DNA sequence: GAAGGGGGGCTATAAAAGGGGGTGGGGGCGCGTTCGTCCTCACTCTCTTC
DNA sequence: GAAGAGAGTGAGGACGAACGCGCCCCCACCCCCTTTTATAGCCCCCCTTC
């Protein structure tokens, strides 16, 4: 590919070497030559430098060089427990569980290590949510009770009936 | 003379005969693949993933894992939601 | 339920639709019989799938002009099979076009292979693979074959004269008894003894003609034929008029 | 050029492997009609006006 | 004492959302591919004789 295909192989070549455990930056050049982009156009390699290698959530410019991003990536227990906290503190919202299994390799020991602490959305396609376990003010009761609340039913209902039951019992 | 008892259509063997001798998609190293792929995606922006199949000749199983690994598809309102090539 | 008479037979009555007791005449019931009726005097999967088979059923039925019955059994076997779910993985027409072949079968008039690929788009050999399938399946089986199954279908289609047909059956059923085609398919047989009681009347027709309706290629009926030729006289039914000699039958 | 013969192939029969290809059943998904929602207009009373 | 715009009401016409009606697609599920073997018949293609 010619101004688009060169950068796929960069990103998916420098994905395979932090995965060996490489957290050493790499130069432009120095990356070019394992992917075999060693003919990539001048204007890419200016593109790639200003654009592709900074806007990306996923590079890291440390001393001029380029590294992978794996601190943004939950990779410990604590870090998928930060996460979730700052997500409820801030109000941002919950994470699918298929991104942090691939963020954070073996997920199944921390979310079991972290058990109650996350609480679990299942959608429609069988794709976990996770959200932060508030443990400010919690209030669980047996199952019946919800089935005589759900027993009293107030949606069909007018304002004028339902405000006239507390004159009506005196309350 | 019509319906002439026949063991099978000349139609049937001549379209086997064809695809036998094609013979079956092999998987290609993923490198071979992803510059095809990546080559390819100069000459239009957005492929359909039965054309892309044609043009890579590939298994689809095969060709939608590595299609995975880098690209997504895109939900477009007009016809359908389509694979894109691009990564990002 | 006569009062007088616990446990008694009533007796159906026409004449007001009633059930009398059969030995105290008391009406049980006025007129509850209902005389005339009585006496003659948004479609799910599974069902558009059998509906597109029961049509492609009666599609195949028509191309060989089959009766309706065959095709009222063929629909059965099919249901029989489709609820059994054996046969699942192989096509519905496929599985159809073995539930015609079986369908004749079991009504005495067999359709060979060949004719029922002639009039579907399944091949003989998945006919074939089905046809056991079908069998297993339903716990069934079909009587063996004879050479005079298809005398009447292949002499007709060739425009034999009846005498010729029955030359050709008794031909065939002794062929198959004294025993000189051992192992040859009954269509072969039938075949080469057709070919040989055509050759000695006045109608006489090629190996071709008669390998195209019987779709038995001309080698196999040259093969059969020379096997029953030397035994030609003996076959050839008693009280037949030779428009050719036996002697001088074609030697091939 | 017609016909016979030789050589070759097709089919079933078990079993196993691993993977491509064909197929039925859903599942989101755009396009041709249909009814409700929105809009338009004739015929008079009304407060106001003269 | 004698009369205009405007609006309620009656009443007619055009366009959008929903209901289908399927087109297309994606996803399990199965069968096919291959090789080995002996057997027998049937069938097709090529060579040979006349
Ligand atoms: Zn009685």
């Amino acid at each position: 590919g010619y101004k688009f295909g060169v950068l796929a192989k960069i990103v998916n070549y420098m994905k395979t070497r932090h995965q060996r455990g490489d957290t050493h930056p790499l130069t432009l050049d120095e990356i070019l030559d394992e992917t075999q982009h060693l003919d990539i156009g001048l204007k890419q390699k200016q593109w790639l430098m200003t654009e592709a290698l900074v806007n990306n959530p996923k590079i890291e410019v440390i001393d001029g060089k380029y590294a992978f991003k794996p601190k943004y990536n939950v990779r410990d227990k604590k870090a998928l427990l930060r996460l979730l906290d700052q997500h409820d503190q801030r109000g941002l919202g919950g994470i699918l569980l298929e991104d942090i299994e691939e963020a954070l390799p073996n997920s199944q020991k921390a979310v079991k290590a972290l058990g109650d602490q996350i609480l679990f959305v299942n959608r429609p396609d069988k794709k976990k949510i996770l959200f932060f376990n508030d443990k400010s003010c919690q209030f669980s009761v047996d199952e019946e009770f919800q089935k005589l609340w759900r027993s009293v039913t107030v949606d069909s209902m007018d304002e004028e009936k339902i405000e006239e039951y507390l004159k009506r019992q005196g309350i | 003379t019509n319906y002439k008892p026949v063991a099978n259509h000349q139609y049937n063997i001549e379209y086997e005969r064809k695809k036998k001798e094609d013979g079956k998609r092999a998987r290609a190293d993923k490198q071979h693949v992803l510059d095809m792929l990546f080559s390819a995606f100069e000459k239009h922006q957005y492929y359909n993933l039965k054309d892309l199949v044609d043009i890579t000749k590939q298994p689809v199983v095969y060709l939608k894992e590595i299609l995975k690994e880098i690209g997504v598809q895109n939900v477009k309102g007009i016809h359908k939601n389509t694979w894109e090539l691009k990564p990002e | 339920t006569c009062p007088n008479h616990p446990d008694a037979i009533l007796v159906e009555d026409y004449r007001a639709g009633d059930m009398i007791c059969p030995e105290c005449g008391l009406v049980v019931g006025d007129r509850v019989i209902d005389v005339g009726s009585e006496w003659r005097t948004t479609m799910s999967s599974s069902d558009r799938a059998m509906m597109n088979a029961f049509k492609e059923i009666t599609t195949m039925a028509d191309r060989i002009n089959l009766p309706r019955n065959i095709v009222d059994r063929t629909n059965n076997l099919f249901k029989q099979v489709y609820e059994q779910k054996s046969l699942k993985g192989r096509a519905n027409d496929a599985i159809a076009s073995a539930c015609l072949y079986i369908a004749c079968r079991q009504e005495g008039v067999p359709r060979t292979f060949k004719e029922i690929c002639a009039v579907s788009r399944i091949s003989k050999k998945e006919i074939g693979r089905c046809f056991k399938l079908i069998l297993k399946a339903l716990e069934t089986s079909v009587d063996l074959i004879t050479t005079g199954d298809f005398m009447s279908r292949f002499c007709s289609n060739l425009c034999l004269p009846k005498q010729v047909q029955m030359a050709a059956t008794h031909i065939a059923r002794k062929a198959v008894e004294l025993d000189l085609v051992p192992g040859r398919s009954p269509i072969s047989v039938a075949a080469a003894a057709i070919y040989m009681a055509s050759q000695a009347s006045a109608e006489k027709r090629t190996q071709k003609e008669i390998g195209d309706i019987a779709g038995v290629a001309d080698v196999t009926i040259r093969q059969s034929y020379r096997l029953i030729y030397p035994r030609a006289p003996d076959l050839f039914p008693t009280d037949f008029k030779f428009d050719t000699p036996v002697d001088k039958l074609p030697q091939l």
